[PDB]
Parts: structure tokens; sequence; C-alpha cells
């Protein structure tokens, strides 16, 4: 069936040419049934992890930039409640926007949500175009989860949505105390008198 | 020599040029005085290296 417990949106955003896409597919199930990308925007890939006898379904909607859909975009940030701003260590521009991307992702996406900040290709990790320090110290004082992505070992990224999902999860984590129905008594003949 | 409160006095000093079959001027330039740091991108043209590690 489907029998799962709880379902999560997560968004990648970032801009264009960062290397979002080529970074979902590694880590996640992918090119299940989807049309594409760019036909209607914004390609939603899934992901299915435990935490603490809970089953999370985790759905991942990688932001399609292109100016055209700039205005579609605002409405599928409604309801986000897990984000993920990527950004690549070779090209530099990207971080001048990044914290505009932050912005905008506070605005309009749930009341509260818990944003990661990764780095893509470090690969060309001599190619790099900002420091890594002061995007750890970017995180550091905007409460985010800091990654750096090889994008040839999937090891990081897996880990990095794993402690994303564990910290959002204690976020809506709602109390559950049991369900063992065993109290059974009271098999008579029934000398009923009303 | 001598210099009283202002009189400036331009010393003539004498040397030889350099021979560029005997030093190589492009080695490792700006050699920074501990090893490590970020290795950022120079973000300059390499002919403008070149004349950079020339005129230091």
């Amino acid at each position: 069936g489907y029998d799962y417990d709880y379902l999560f949106k997560i968004v990648l955003i970032g801009d264009s040419g960062v290397g979002k896409s080529n970074l979902l597919s590694r880590f996640t199930t992918d090119e299940f049934n989807i049309e594409s990308k760019s036909t209607i925007g914004v390609e939603f890939a899934t992901r299915t992890i435990e935490v603490e006898n809970k089953k999370i379904k985790a759905q991942i909607w990688d932001t399609a930039g292109q100016e055209r859909y700039r205005a579609i975009t605002s409405a599928y940030y409604r309801g986000a409640v897990g984000a993920l701003i990527v950004y690549d260590i070779s090209k530099s521009s990207s971080y001048e926007n990044c914290n505009h991307w932050l912005t905008e992702l506070r605005e309009n996406a749930d009341d509260n949500v818990a944003v990661g900040l990764i780095g893509n290709k470090s690969d060309l990790a001599h190619l790099r175009a900002v420091p890594t320090d002061e995007a750890k110290n970017f995180a550091m004082e905007n409460q985010m989860l800091f990654t750096e992505t090889s994008a040839l070992n999937s090891d990081n990224v897996d880990k990095a949505f794993r402690e994303l999902i564990v910290a959002i999860f204690q976020m809506v984590s709602k109390h559950q105390v049991d369900l063992s129905g065993s109290g059974t008594n009271n098999m008579g003949s029934n000398g009923a008198p009303k | 020599y001598h210099v009283e409160a202002s009189h400036t006095s331009r010393i003539i000093v004498p040397i030889k040029k350099i021979d560029y079959k005997k030093y190589n001027f492009e080695n490792t330039p700006i050699p920074r005085i501990y090893p490590g740091r970020q290795f950022i991108q120079s973000g300059l043209n390499e002919e403008q290296t070149i004349e950079m590690r020339q005129k230091f």
C-alpha cells in the first residue's frame, strides 16, 4: 500500500548552473516516471528513510531558475518545510545572491524551516571561488547545517540528508504513546434486566 | 654625508645589472610567509601575474 507515517517536502534552491540536479540523481531514487524538468518546472524526487521507529517519506523539489518561472516558484515554496541552498565553490556570483535566496525562503515557506547549505563540485577544490571558512561562518550565524560535497563521493550528501530529516523530525515529532489493545473479558450468557 | 634639517642629498649608488640567463625570475611568485591558507582563485590574468612577479 503506502504505509509510511510522515511526509516532508524539501526544496532545493540556488542559481542556475550551480549543479543541483546532478547532485540530486546520485544520492536518491530518481527517473522513476517523472516527465522531466522545465516542462512544468521544479522536478520532484523521493527518498524514504526511517527515524525513531517512524517511517519518513521526503519529496525533494529541485527549483528551476529560467526567469520565466520566477512567479511560479513563489507559489511552490508555500508549505515548504525543509530547505537546501546549494552553491558551487568554482563560480563566485551564486554566493552574492545565496543570502537573497535565504531571505526569500525565510519569507512564505512555513512558520519555521531548517535550511541546509551545501557546496557542490568540491572536485574542483583548487578552483575555490569563495573560502569554506566564510561560508561556514555565514552558516553559523544563520542556524544552518553546512556541507561540502565532492560530487564523486555520495557519503557526505547522504549523511547531510539523514541529519536534516532528524532535525526537522524532532521539530514536528508529534508525541505518541501506544496502540497495544489488550483488555478482554466478559463472555457470559446475559441474564439481563432492563 | 650630512643632512641638516630639511636638505635632501641624493645618494648616487652604483650597482650592476642582473642576467636573465642566470636567475629565473619566473619562479613561484609572491611566496606566502606561512604555508597553507584558503587557496582561492587568483582572479587575475596570467600576463598580469608575470609583471607582478617581476615587479616584486
